[PDB]
């Protein structure tokens, strides 16, 4: 009923290894909206990591993580995964999984969709 | 020899003036449609149904003032084609970017080209094909470039069903061309009876809201009736039925209605004039110049969104890509009309 | 590609003030930007979408405006629960860039 996005997989990992985070989404359907991970290091601003549209399967990444990370989604169980590989020491941060709430403006021959990051998770720390 | 343009325009000036008028009408129709459907995002079916009702009575009044046994079956075919067109468009515009929609219009050009070749036996010149590939390639490249960058969601199947929406509107445009340029039925009678059957086929559009991959317009089987009654309560009176938790990322769009009948009336008037001048172009000249004069609205909507007077508070800056879409359109249409002129000269010379 | 240069990084304002936080994007973003407010130790709440519209639940003090690319969030009267860090976020092109924050105190 009510929207939630609870993460897992956070904790300590050695520099130069793998870690998989998994945000499970409640209430809304994962297929009909974007899902994206956004990080912030201790005492710094919010930084985009990746994003996925699970219906089209369309993935996008930031410039500092491209080729190293991999975002995915299993819409059968309605969650979303982020694997981080070749991890460095500057990627330690608190990671939030979050969706786009969409506003669908529609005239009878066209449609504009506006987005805003509606619901955020509580966040998982990574070191 | 660059003085020939004046004679070429002075021979057939009505088509260019009618294209100017259709431009000024179509941009304003879309503008006021998005301005009222931002004011009444819900109750879309009710808006279209009331619009069709007033289209019908207005066109019958105009037919009484100004204007095989009967063509009610052909009018019903036209209206059912338009109805399935708006079905497939309403379905396809859920996952479709704003650039792919313009590319889809430019792809309604050659669909119309081929289906007017096939059914009602057109003959196309070299320069016509060159103009069509010019316009479509230019606008396709630039809008696909812009769509790689936009965050607007997109799925290829929904763009494909948008092309599938372009198909039956072509069927309807060319069959109204048939019933105009073969049986000489009046424009106004046709539009009135078409709007009648469009009331009926929109009330048969009603079951498309049931499916749930709509974002904000999805309505289950239970609350279609209350949506209609609340839509009449909003439009005809001004009562707002949803003011609580609403908007982005929620169930329903937020609605203001205390002065929405005015904007709806302007939208309906501009759409009435749109359909009227469309049928006039189709009867008088062709169903192939109409698709060009209908594809002018793609680049022109971007030109008109630069102004705050037209597009309220959501404007854009004049990037060069909008200008090269516009000028690719212009070059393609100019060489297309030149091909038509050579074809007409070779026909009248023999 | 697009970065959102945020007005004053940190502004000092007492209760009952009218604060205005500005962020200018690099190139012509449309009205589609949003504004969030993150307290220290919690997730960023959404305040404004599309640079003019209040999100459901947000009080009536916050408002957004724009003139070209210089978006502007403004608060009519600060209250002791409006002391946090404020970010702006574009949604036009795919390299998503937030603002570098703006701490009210
Ligand atoms: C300040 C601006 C508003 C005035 C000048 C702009 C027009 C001269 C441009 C904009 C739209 C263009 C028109 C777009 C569509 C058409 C229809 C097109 O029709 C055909 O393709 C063949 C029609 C036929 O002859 O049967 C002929 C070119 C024309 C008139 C173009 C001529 C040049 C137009 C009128």
């Amino acid at each position: 009923s009510e929207v939630q996005l609870v993460e897992s997989g956070g904790g300590l990992v050695q520099p130069g290894g793998s870690l998989r985070l998994s945000c499970a989404a409640s209430g809304f359907n994962v297929s009909y909206s974007y899902i994206h991970w956004v990080r912030q290091a201790p005492g710094k601003g919010l930084e985009w990591v990746a994003s996925i549209y699970p219906y089209s399967g369309y993935t996008s990444y930031a410039d500092s993580v491209k080729g190293r990370f991999t975002i995915s989604a299993d819409t059968s169980k309605n969650t979303a995964y982020l694997q981080m590989n070749s991890l460095r020491a500057e990627d330690t941060a608190v990671y939030y999984c979050a969706r786009y709430g969409s506003n669908y403006s529609f005239w009878y021959r066209g449609s504009s969709v506006t987005y805003a990051i509606d619901y955020w998770g509580q966040g998982t720390l990574v070191t | 020899v660059f003085k020939l343009i004046f004679k070429e325009i002075k021979d057939n000036i009505f088509i260019y003036i009618l294209s100017i008028i259709y431009l000024s009408v179509s941009v304003m129709n879309t503008i006021f449609a998005k301005r009222t459907l931002n004011k009444i995002g819900n109750y879309s079916f009710v808006t279209s149904e009331t619009h069709n009702f007033i289209c019908m009575i207005m066109f019958f009044i105009v037919y009484s003032l100004f204007g095989h046994r009967s063509f009610n079956l052909q009018f019903f075919a036209i209206s059912m084609l338009d109805a399935c067109s708006v079905i497939l468009a309403f379905i396809g515009l859920t996952r479709t970017t704003g650039n792919i929609q313009s590319f889809v219009l430019q792809l309604s050009i050659p669909i119309n080209m081929f289906f007017c070749f096939l059914i009602l036996r057109y003959r196309y010149h070299l320069y016509n094909y060159l103009g069509a590939v010019i316009i479509v390639v230019t606008i396709a490249l630039v809008e696909m470039k812009l769509s790689f960058e936009t965050q607007e969601e997109n799925s290829i199947i929904f763009n494909l069903v948008l092309i599938s929406s372009l198909i039956p509107v072509c069927f309807s445009n060319m069959t109204r061309e048939i019933v105009f340029k073969k049986y000489k039925i009046d424009i106004l009678r046709l539009n009135a009876m078409v709007s009648f059957f469009q009331l009926f086929t929109s009330c048969l559009i009603l079951p498309v809201y049931t499916l749930p991959f709509l974002k904000q317009l999805h309505l289950p089987y239970n609350e279609i009736w209350t949506n209609i009654k609340n839509g009449f309560a909003c439009l005809f009176l001004g009562r707002n039925t949803v003011v609580e938790n609403c908007g982005l990322g929620m169930a329903k769009l937020c609605d203001d209605c205390d002065g929405a009948w005015k904007t709806f009336a302007l939208f309906s008037f501009f759409d009435i004039c749109d359909n009227l001048i469309t049928s006039y172009i189709i009867d008088k000249f062709s169903t192939m110049t109409y698709t060009i004069v209908s594809c002018i609205q793609g680049p022109a909507l971007a030109i008109a969104y630069y102004f705050k007077f037209l597009a309220g508070d959501v404007v854009r800056e004049p990037r060069l890509l909008d200008f090269v879409t516009l000028f690719g359109y212009l070059f393609g249409s100019i060489i297309y009309r030149v091909g038509n002129i050579i074809l007409e000269r070779k026909k009248m010379r023999n | 590609d697009i970065q959102m240069t945020q007005s004053p990084s940190s502004l000092s304002a007492s209760v009952g003030d009218r604060v205005t936080i500005t962020c200018r994007a690099s190139q012509s973003v449309s009205s589609a930007v949003a504004w969030y407010q993150q307290k220290p130790g919690k997730a960023p709440k959404l305040l404004i979408y599309s640079a003019s519209s209040l999100y459901s639940g947000v009080p009536s003090r916050f408002s957004g405006s724009r003139s070209g690319t210089d978006f502007t969030l403004t608060i009519s009267s600060l209250q002791p629960e409006d002391f946090a860090t404020y970010y702006c976020q574009q949604s036009s092109t795919w390299p998503i860039t937030f603002g570098q924050g703006t701490k009210v105190e």
